[PDB]
């Protein structure tokens, strides 16, 4: 009864983990995303 | 019937275990990638 309700807390906590941590990597996904156009808009107003 | 209970949850530990072991995997790589961005526009920077 124990072993069952432990995995069941941590089912719980590992279907929400997975959400947090997307969380994490959409953020730096993001900054990934928008870092890579301020290095290149930066070049394309430089660029001759 | 408890031992049932107790083995879908082992299981499906398992496979929510190893899609949050893959969400810090590619969270690791976004961090390091952020990094190497975030420095071609500090080098970059340090002429205008």
């Amino acid at each position: 009864e124990a072993k069952v309700k432990e995995m069941n807390e941590r089912l719980e906590d590992e279907e929400e983990m997975n959400a947090e941590l997307t969380a994490k990597k959409r953020k730096l996904e993001d900054e990934c995303s928008e870092l890579k156009r301020d290095i290149d808009d930066l070049e394309l107003t430089l660029a001759k | 019937q408890l031992e049932a209970k107790v083995k879908e949850m082992n299981e499906r530990l398992e496979d929510e275990e190893e899609m949050n072991a893959e969400l810090t995997a590619k969270k690791r790589k976004l961090e390091d990638e952020c990094s190497e961005l975030k420095r071609d526009i500090d080098d970059l920077e340090l002429t205008l």
